[PDB]
C-alpha cells in the first residue's frame, strides 16, 4: 500500500516548468524539452517501477508511441498499478493524451508530491530497465 | 493591395473592434448586411486593404476576434452588426483567464494560439501583399495581456519583415480596475518592448476628462470612449486608405517617429472635439484645429507634455485645406513652442494630408506624439510592482502555473533600464 | 456552456438554498413546476434542460435528519427538484462534529459523491462548487469537512466557494459552538479557495435599523443572503459592460494561501416607504455599502486595514460615476489600506437590475451594489473564538462525548495550535513592516 | 422468412414465457385471440399465420406437473396458443434430477420431440432454438438436459441459446440446489452454444433501488427478463442501421469452446416519476449499463476482466454518439480488458423503440441498451457453487434419493471433477501469461 | 461505350450503393420511376456507361445487389427509389455470414456464388465494350469481406484484361465495430493485393471528424456519411461521362498512380466542404480549393500524411475553371511542400479537368493520393492479429468450417512483407 496526497492550493512548493523538467530528465535520463511531451506515458510508467519494485510489467509498455491510439493503451498500463497499489487518484487520460499544457502540468505537479512521499532513497539506473 | 490584418483580444479589444468596424463600414459605405450601398467610387477604389471580397459581391472584414470567455463573443454575435463577420474567425475558450498572466500565457494560450495561428496563416496566404498587423488590447487584464503577447511573439517569429501596431489600454493612476494590475502591466510591457514595432498608449481617465470637460457630457460611457479611440484609429489608417496631396503609410510613420528601437510609445490625440450645442459658433480652420491639437488638456494619455520634451510629432490632416496654411502653422507652433522640443532633432515634425473628410465634418486632424512623458507612467508602474513584489503578494498564483521570481526580476530590470534610458535621452544636449 | 453546481449541507444550508432557488426561478422566469411561459444561454448555467420544457436545478440537498428535507418535498417546490438529488439519513449528528464526520457521515458520503459525480459528468463546462453550510451545526461542520476532503481528492483544481454562518458574539443557539467551529476551520483551512462569512446578529441589526422590521424571522435573513449570492453570480449569468468570474473573485481577493476569509455587504437595503424619498445615486449607494453599520459581520473595519476590495454594481451604472465615487471613497479618512497594496479595488458592472420577490421586505431598485472585502478586522473574531475554545477546553467539557465518538485529544490540541498559528500569520501580515 | 422456435420447460420457463409472449403480441399489434386490428414480414419469424387471420406462436410449453400449465389454458391467453403444443404429464420431478432425467422424463421425451419435428418441417428458414429453463428445479434442470441430447442429434449444428436462472448465493428456495446445478452444467456443457445467466436476487436490488418498488413479486420480476429477450431478437424482426443475427452473438462472445457463459444487463430501468426529470441521452445510458450495481447477476465485474462485450441499442440512436460514448468508456476504469483482446466491443443499432406493457412499472422511453458482457468475474460464481456441493457430498447427504432413482454414486464424482476443470480453464485463460 | 458493372456486397455496400445511385440519377436527370426527365441534352450523350436502355425509354442501372442475409433487400426494395432496379439482380441467401470468413467464403458463399456469376456473365454479354468492374464492400464483416473477395477471384479468372476498383471501408483504431476485426481484415488484405487493380481505403472515424469540425454537424447519422463517400465515388468516373478540357478515365488513373504492382492503396479526399450558414462568406475559386485538399484535417482515411511521403497524387477537378490557375498552384504546392513528396518521382501530380459542375455548386474537385502513411494502418492491424492469433482466440470457429492454421500463417507473412516494401520506398533515394 501507499500513502495518498492531495494538491489544491499550496505555496512555497510550486516548482517552475524548468525545474520540473530538470527533475524528470535527471531522474530517468532522457532528453525531454517540453512538459507537453509527457502525454506518451512512457516516463510515467518507469516512475512506478522506481517507487515500488515490480508491480508493473515493463514489457507490455511501449515507449516509441507516436499516434493517438497507443497513448491510451500506455495509460491503461501506467496507473493500472494504481488499483494494485491502492492509490485512488483518477486522471482524465481522455484529455491528457491531447498533449496540452492544460493538464500535463497539473498531473505532473501532483505526481511530484506523490513521488516525494513514497520515496525512501533507493537508486537504480533506467538504461538496462528500459532495454 | 497592402492588406492589413486586424486582431482583437479580450473584452476591451472586442468592444473597441466592434466600434472600429462600425466606423470603417460607415466610412466605406458598407451596409451592415455586408453589401455595398454607397454612392461614390472612391470608396471602392481601395477596399481590399481592410475588407475582403466574397461571392455575390459580399464584403467580409479581415478581423480575427478571439477571447477566452465566450460572453463577449455571444454579445457581439447576438447584437446588431454581427451578421457580416466570418464565423470561423469567432474563436473562444470556456473558462476565462481570471486576470492571470500565467493562465493567459501558459494554460489556455497553447490551444488558443494554435487555432488562432492556423486562422492567421490562412488569412495571410489568402492576402495578396500583406502590409501589417493591428492588435487592440489592454495591459491590465489577463487574457488580453498574456494571449496578445503570445500572438505577437508567434507572429514576429513567423513574419520577421512585417509591421504591427498595438493599441494598448494602459492602467490608470488614480483608480485601478483590478487589484493585481502591476504584474500583468510589467510583464506585458517587457514583452512588447522586446518584440513589437509601434505602440499607441491610451488611458481611460484622460478620455473621461476629455469627454467631461471638452465634449461637455454628463454621463460618459464606454460607447463614447470606444468611439473616440476608433475615430483615432480610422484617422491613422485613412492616409493609405484614401488618396491625398501628401500621402503617408504605416512604414512612413514608423520611420519618422521611431528614432531608436526601444522608443515606440506614442501619445495620440484628435481634433476637433466640440459639444453638440457649441459646434455652430466656431470657424472650422487649420489655425484653431492645430491650437486644439497642441494643448495638453486635449491629450488621450494621462501624461502632461509640459513635464517632458517632444522627441517627434506626426500630424495627419483630413478634408480639404491648404498646404501653405498647414506648413506655416506648423512652423509657427514649432517657433513659439520651442522650449519643449528636442534640440538635437531639428525639423521634428511630420505632416501628411488626405483628401476625404470624415462623416459629417469639414476637416479633422490626428496627432501622434513620441514624447518623454511616458517616463512618469513607467516609473509609477515600476514603483507599484517593486512594492508588491518586495512584500511578495499574489505571487504564488503566478508561481503555481509555471512562472518563477526570475521572470519578475528580469521584467523589473528591463523596465528600470528602459525608463533610465528614456530619461537620459530626454536630458541629452 | 459554463456550469457551477451547488451543495447545501445542514438545515441552515437547506433553508438558504430554498430561498436562493426561489430567487433564481423568479429571476429566470421559471414556473415552480419547472416549465416556463440579456435574456435568451442564461438558465443553462444553473438549470439542466430535459427532453420536455422542464428545467431541473443542479442542486444536491444532503442532510442527516429528514425533517427539513421532507418539509421541502411537501412544499410548493416539489415538482422542481430531482427526487434522487434529495439525500437523507436516519438520525442527525446532534451538534457533534465527531458524530457528523467519523461515525454517521461515513455511511452516506459514498451516495453523495456518486450523485455529485453523475451531476458533474452530465455537464461539459463545469466551473466550480458553491457550498451552503453553517459552522455551529454538527452535521454541517462534519459533512462540510468530509465533502471538502473528498471533492479536493477527486477534482484537483476547481473553485470551491463557501457561504458560511459565523457564530455571533452574543446571539447563539448551541454550547459546543467553539469546539465545532475550531475543528471545522482547522480541517477545511486548506481545502477552500474562498470562504465568505455571514453572521446572524449583524443581519438582525441591519433588518431592525435600515429596513425597519421588528419581527425579523429567519426568512428575511435567508432572502438577504440569497440576494448576495445572486448578485455574486449575476456576472456569470448575464452580460455586462465589465464582466467578472469566480476565478476573478478568487484571484483578486486571495493574496495569501491562508488569508481567504472575506466579508460581504449589500446595498441599498431600504423599505418601500423610504424608497420614494430617496434618489439612489451611485455615489450614495457606494457610501452606504462602505459605511461600518452596513457590514454583515459583527466587526468594524475601523479596527483593521483593508487588504482587498471587490465592488459589483448591477443596473443603470455609469463607469465614470463609479470611478468618481471610488476615488472619493479612497480619498476619505475612514478608509485605510495596507502599504503593500497600492491598488485595492476590483470593479464589475452588470446590465441586469436586481429582481424583487413578491411579498418580500425589500423594494424595487434600479441600482445594486455587492461589496466583498478581505480585511484584517476578522482577527478579533478569530481571537474571541479561540479564547472561548480555550476557556471551555481548560477543564475538558464535552470532551467525553467527543472522545467516545471516535476522536482523541490530539486532534483538539493540533486544531488549537493551528488556529494560533493562523492568528499569528494574520496579525503579522496585517501589521506594517520596515523595508 | 427466417424462423426460430422457443421451448419452455419447468415452472420458471412457463411463467417467464407467459410474460414474454404477452410482450410479442403487443409489439406486433396481435390481439389475445390471435386476430389483428421504424413502422411499416415482422410477425412471420415468431408467429405462423394460418389460413384465417389467426397467428399462432411457435412455442412448445412442456411440463410434468399440470398445475402451472392449466393456468395458461384458463388464463386470458387461452385461444392464442395451439391446444396440442401445451404438453403436460402426471407428476412432477420433485426437485430430483434423476426423476426428471431417467424415470419420469423418459416417458414423455418422445411426445415432445414429435411436436418439435412437426414445427421445424412446417418452417423453411429455421435459425435455432431458445430455451427458457431454471437450474434448481427438477423438470427445469433434469429434463432440459435431456432435450439438449436429443435436439443436438436430430439437428447437427444450430444455434441453441439458453436463458437460465442462476441460484442465488444467499437467497435459496430449495435445499438440493447444489446437486441439480452441478449435474446439469456438466451435461449441457457440450450442447449449448451460449447460455445467458440471470440471478433472482440481483433483480430484487434493481427493482427496489432503481425502480423504487417495495413489493417486487414474481410478475414484476418476469417483466424485466422479457425485455432483454426481446432485445436479443430485435434485429430479426425490425430494420436497423446496423443489424445483428443470432449467429453474431455466437461468434462474438465465445472465444473458447467452454467459455460461453455471458451475463445480461438492461438500461435504462427507471420509474415514471423519475422519467420526467432525466434527459436519458445515449452518452449516459451506456454509463448506466456499465455500473456494477446494475448488473443482473450477483457478481461484481471489478474483480475480473472483460473477455468480450456486446451492446444493442434501439430507438433514436445516432451512430456517431455511440462511438463517442464507447470511446470514453474504455477511458474510464471500471473497465479492464484482457491483453489478447485488443478489440472488445460489438455494436448493433435498431430503429424500433422499446414498447411498454400497460399496467407495468417501466415508463415509455426512446432509447434502450441490452449489454451482454462475457467477463471473468463469473468464475467466482462457479467456485461458490462448487464449495456447497463439496460440503454436502462429503457426508453423502440426500444422495439416497438420486441413487435409488437410476443413478450411480460414481456419476456424482464425474460431474465434480468436470467443474474443477472448468474453473481451472476459466482462471488460466483470463490471467495473463508470459509471451 | 466503356460501360462499368457495379457490384455491391454486404450491408455497407447496399447502403452506400443505395446512396450512390441517388447521386448518379440526379446528375443524369433520371426520375425515380426510371424515365428520363432531364433538360440538357449533354446528360444523355453518355448514359450507357452506368445505366441500361430498356423498352419505352426506361433506364435500369447496371448494378447487382447481393448479400447473404435477406434483411437488407427489404430496406431498399420496399423503400423509396427502389422501383428502378431490375428484380433479377436482387440476390440474397438465407442466413447471414455471422461476421465470419469461412461462413462467407467456403460454406454459405459457395452456394450463392454460382447464382451471381450467371448475372455478371449475362450483364457482360449485353455490353458493347466492357471497361471494368466496381465493388463496394467492408473489410470487417462476413459477407462484405468474405464473399466480396470470392467474387473478385472468380471475376478475375473470367476477365483477366479488365480493371476493377474496390471501395472498401477499412476498420478504425479507436473503436471496433466487431470484436474479431483483425481476422477478417488480414484474411481479406492477403486476397485483395493479389487480383485488384486499385483500392480506395475509407474510414468511419475520419468521416465523423470531417463532419463534426469541417461540416459543423452535431448528429451525423449514416445517411450523411454515405452521402459524403458517394460524392468521391462519383468524382472518379465523371471524367469519362462528360466532355472536358483534359479528360481522364479509370485506366489513366491506374497507370499514373501505381508504380509497383503491390502498391495500390489510395487515400481519397474532397473539396469544398462547408456548412450551410458559412457558405456565403467564402469565394469559390481554385486558389482555396487546392488549399483544402492538402491539409491533414480534410483526409478521408485516418492516416496523417505528415508521417509519410506522397508517392503520386492525382486531382480530378470539376466545374468550369481557367486551365492556368490549375497548373500554377500544383507547382506552388509542390515547391512549398517539397519535403512531403518523394525525390525519385519528379512532377508527381496528375491533373484532369471536367466541364460539368455538380448539382448546386459552382466548382468542386476530388483528390486521390497514393501516400506512404498507409503503412501505419497495416502495421496496426498486423499487431492486433499477432496478439489474438498467439492465444488462438476465436480461431476454433474459423477451423471448423474448412480453414486451418496453415492458411492463417500465409495471411500474416504476406501482410508483413507488404509493409516492408511500403517503407523501403519511403527512405530510398
Ligand atoms: N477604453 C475601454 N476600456 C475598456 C472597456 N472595457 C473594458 N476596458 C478595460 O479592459 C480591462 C478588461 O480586462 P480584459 O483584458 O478584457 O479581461 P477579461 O476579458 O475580462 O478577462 P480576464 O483577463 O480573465 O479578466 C479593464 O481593466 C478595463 O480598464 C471599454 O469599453 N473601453
Ligand atoms: N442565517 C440563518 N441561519 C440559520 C438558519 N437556520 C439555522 N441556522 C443556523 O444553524 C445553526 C444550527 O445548526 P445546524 O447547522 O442547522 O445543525 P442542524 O442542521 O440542525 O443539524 P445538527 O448539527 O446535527 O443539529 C444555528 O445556530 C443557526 O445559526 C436560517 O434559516 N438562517
Ligand atoms: N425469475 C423467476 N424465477 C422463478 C419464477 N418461478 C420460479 N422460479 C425459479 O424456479 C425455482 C423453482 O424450481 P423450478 O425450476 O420451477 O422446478 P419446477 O418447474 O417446479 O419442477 P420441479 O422441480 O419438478 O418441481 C425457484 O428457485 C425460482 O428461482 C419466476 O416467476 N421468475
Ligand atoms: N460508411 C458506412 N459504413 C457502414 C455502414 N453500415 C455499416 N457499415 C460498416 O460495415 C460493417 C458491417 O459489416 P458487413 O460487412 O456489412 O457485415 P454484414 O453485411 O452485416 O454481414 P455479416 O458480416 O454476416 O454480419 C460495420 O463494421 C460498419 O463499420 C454505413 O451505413 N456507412
Ligand atoms: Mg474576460
Ligand atoms: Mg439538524
Ligand atoms: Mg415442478
Ligand atoms: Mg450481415
Amino acid at each position: 500500500m501507499a500513502v495518498n496526497v492531495y494538491s489544491t492550493s499550496v505555496t512555497s512548493e510550486n516548482l517552475s516548468r524548468h525545474d520540473m523538467l530538470a527533475w524528470v530528465n535527471d531522474s530517468l535520463h532522457l532528453n525531454y524539452t517540453k512538459i507537453e511531451q509527457l502525454c506518451s506515458g512512457a516516463a510515467y510508467c518507469q516512475f512506478m517501477d522506481m517507487l515500488f519494485p515490480g508491480c508493473v510489467h515493463l514489457r507490455k509498455v511501449k515507449f516509441q508511441a507516436k499516434l493517438e491510439h497507443e497513448y491510451i493503451h500506455n495509460f491503461k498500463v501506467l496507473q493500472a498499478a494504481f488499483k494494485k497499489m491502492g492509490v485512488d487518484k483518477i486522471i482524465p487520460v481522455e484529455k491528457l493524451v491531447k498533449g496540452k499544457f492544460q493538464d500535463n502540468f497539473e498531473f505532473i505537479q501532483w505526481f511530484k508530491k506523490f513521488f516525494d512521499a513514497n520515496y525512501d532513497g533507493k537508486d537504480y539506473n533506467p538504461l538496462l530497465a528500459r532495454q | 493591395m497592402r492588406e492589413i490584418v486586424h486582431i482583437q483580444a479580450g473584452q476591451c479589444g472586442n468592444q473597441i473592434g466592434a466600434k472600429f468596424w462600425e466606423v470603417i463600414s460607415d466610412e466605406h459605405g458598407i451596409d451592415p448586411s455586408g453589401n455595398y450601398v454607397g454612392d461614390s467610387d472612391l470608396q471602392l477604389e481601395r477596399i481590399s486593404v481592410y475588407y475582403n471580397e466574397a461571392s455575390s459581391h459580399k464584403y467580409v472584414p479581415r478581423a480575427i476576434l478571439v477571447d477566452l470567455e465566450p460572453g463577449t463573443m455571444d454579445s457581439v454575435r447576438s447584437g446588431a452588426f454581427g451578421h457580416l463577420f466570418r464565423p470561423d474567425n469567432f474563436i473562444f475558450g470556456q473558462s476565462g483567464a481570471g486576470n492571470n498572466w500565467a493562465k493567459g500565457h501558459y494554460t489556455e494560450g497553447a490551444e488558443l494560439v494554435d487555432s488562432v495561428l492556423d486562422v492567421v496563416r490562412k488569412e495571410c496566404e489568402n492576402c495578396d501583399c500583406l502590409q501589417g498587423f493591428q492588435l487592440t488590447h489592454s495591459l491590465g487584464g489577463g487574457t488580453g495581456s498574456g494571449m496578445g503577447t503570445l500572438l505577437i511573439s508567434k507572429v514576429r517569429e513567423e513574419y520577421p519583415d512585417r509591421i504591427m501596431n498595438t493599441f494598448s489600454v494602459v492602467p490608470s493612476p488614480k483608480v485601478s480596475d483590478t487589484v493585481v494590475e502591476p504584474y500583468n502591466a510589467t510583464l506585458s510591457i517587457h514583452q512588447l518592448v522586446e518584440n513589437t514595432d509601434e505602440t499607441y498608449c491610451i488611458d481611460n481617465e484622460a478620455l473621461y476628462d476629455i469627454c467631461f470637460r471638452t465634449l461637455k457630457l454628463a454621463t460618459p460611457t464606454y460607447g463614447d470612449l470606444n468611439h473616440l479611440v476608433s475615430a483615432t484609429m480610422s484617422g491613422v489608417t485613412t492616409s493609405l486608405r484614401f488618396p491625398g496631396q501628401l500621402n503617408a503609410d504605416l512604414r512612413k510613420l514608423a520611420v519618422n517617429m521611431v528614432p531608436f528601437p526601444r522608443l515606440h510609445f506614442f501619445m495620440p490625440g484628435f481634433a476637433p472635439l466640440t459639444a453638440r450645442g457649441s459646434q455652430q459658433y466656431r470657424a472650422l480652420t487649420v489655425p484653431e484645429l492645430t491650437q486644439q491639437m497642441f494643448d495638453a488638456k486635449n491629450m488621450m494619455a494621462a501624461c502632461d507634455p509640459r513635464h517632458g520634451r517632444y522627441l517627434t510629432v506626426a500630424t495627419v490632416f483630413r478634408g480639404r485645406m491648404s498646404m501653405k496654411e498647414v506648413d506655416e502653422q506648423m512652423l509657427a507652433i514649432q517657433s513659439k513652442n520651442s522650449s519643449y522640443f528636442v534640440e538635437w532633432i531639428p525639423n521634428n515634425v511630420k505632416v501628411a494630408v488626405c483628401d476625404i473628410p470624415p462623416r459629417g465634418l469639414k476637416m479633422s486632424s490626428t496627432f501622434i506624439g513620441n514624447s518623454t512623458a511616458i517616463q512618469e507612467l513607467f516609473k509609477r508602474i515600476s514603483e507599484q510592482f517593486t512594492a508588491m513584489f518586495r512584500r511578495k503578494a499574489f505571487l504564488h498564483w503566478y508561481t503555481g502555473e509555471g512562472m518563477d521570481e526570475m521572470e519578475f526580476t528580469e521584467a523589473e530590470s528591463n523596465m528600470n533600464d528602459l525608463v533610465s534610458e528614456y530619461q537620459q535621452y530626454q536630458d541629452a544636449t | 456552456m459554463r456550469e457551477c453546481i451547488s451543495i447545501h449541507v445542514g438545515q441552515a444550508g437547506v433553508q438558504i438554498g430554498n430561498a436562493c432557488w426561489e430567487l433564481y426561478c423568479l429571476e429566470h422566469g421559471i414556473q415552480p413546476d419547472g416549465q416556463m411561459p440579456h435574456h435568451h444561454d442564461s438558465f443553462n448555467t444553473f438549470f439542466s434542460e430535459t427532453g420536455a420544457g422542464k428545467h431541473v436545478p443542479r442542486a444536491v440537498f444532503v442532510d442527516l435528519e429528514p425533517t427539513v428535507i421532507d418539509e421541502v418535498r411537501t412544499g410548493t417546490y416539489r415538482q422542481l427538484f430531482h427526487p434522487e438529488q434529495l439525500i437523507t439519513g436516519k438520525e442527525d449528528a446532534a451538534n457533534n462534529y465527531a458524530r457528523g464526520h467519523y461515525t454517521i457521515g461515513k455511511e452516506i458520503i459514498d451516495l453523495v459523491l456518486d450523485r455529485i459525480r453523475k451531476l458533474a459528468d452530465q455537464c461539459t463546462g463545469l466551473q466550480g462548487f458553491l457550498v451552503f453550510h453553517s459552522f455551529g451545526g454538527g452535521t454541517g461542520s462534519g459533512f462540510t469537512s468530509l465533502l471538502m476532503e473528498r471533492l479536493s481528492v477527486d477534482y484537483g483544481k476547481k473553485s470551491k466557494l463557501e457561504f458560511s454562518i459565523y457564530p455571533a458574539p452574543q446571539v447563539s443557539t448551541a454550547v459546543v459552538e467553539p469546539y465545532n467551529s475550531i475543528l471545522t476551520t482547522h480541517t477545511t483551512l486548506e481545502h477552500s479557495d474562498c470562504a465568505f462569512m455571514v453572521d446572524n446578529e449583524a443581519i438582525y441589526d441591519i433588518c431592525r435599523r435600515n429596513l425597519d422590521i421588528e419581527r425579523p424571522t429567519y426568512t428575511n435573513l435567508n432572502r438577504l443572503i440569497s440576494q448576495i449570492v445572486s448578485s455574486i453570480t449575476a456576472s456569470l449569468r448575464f452580460d455586462g459592460a465589465l464582466n467578472v468570474d469566480l476565478t476573478n473573485f478568487q484571484t483578486n481577493l486571495v493574496p495569501y494561501p491562508r488569508i481567504h476569509f472575506p466579508l460581504a455587504t449589500y446595498a441599498p437595503v431600504i423599505s418601500a416607504e423610504k424608497a420614494y424619498h430617496e434618489q439612489l445615486s451611485v455615489a450614495e449607494i457606494t457610501n452606504a455599502c462602505f459605511e461600518p453599520a452596513n457590514q454583515m459581520v459583527k466587526c468594524d473595519p475601523r479596527h483593521g486595514k483593508y487588504m482587498a476590495c471587490c465592488l459589483l454594481y448591477r443596473g443603470d451604472v455609469v463607469p465614470k460615476d463609479v470611478n468618481a465615487a471610488i476615488a472619493t471613497i479612497k480619498t476619505k479618512r475612514s478608509i485605510q489600506f495596507v502599504d503593500w497594496c497600492p491598488t485595492g479595488f476590483k470593479v464589475g458592472i452588470n446590465y441586469q437590475p436586481p429582481t424583487v420577490v413578491p411579498g418580500g421586505d425589500l423594494a424595487k431598485v434600479q441600482r445594486a451594489v455587492c461589496m466583498l472585502s478581505n480585511t484584517t478586522a476578522i482577527a478579533e473574531a478569530w481571537a474571541r473564538l479561540d479564547h472561548k475554545f480555550d476557556l471551555m477546553y481548560a477543564k475538558r467539557a464535552f470532551v467525553h462525548w467527543y472522545v467516545g465518538e471516535g476522536m482523541e485529544e490530539g486532534e483538539f490540541s493540533e486544531a488549537r495550535e493551528d488556529m494560533a498559528a493562523l492568528e499569528k500569520d494574520y496579525e503579522e501580515v496585517g501589521v506594517d513592516s520596515v523595508e
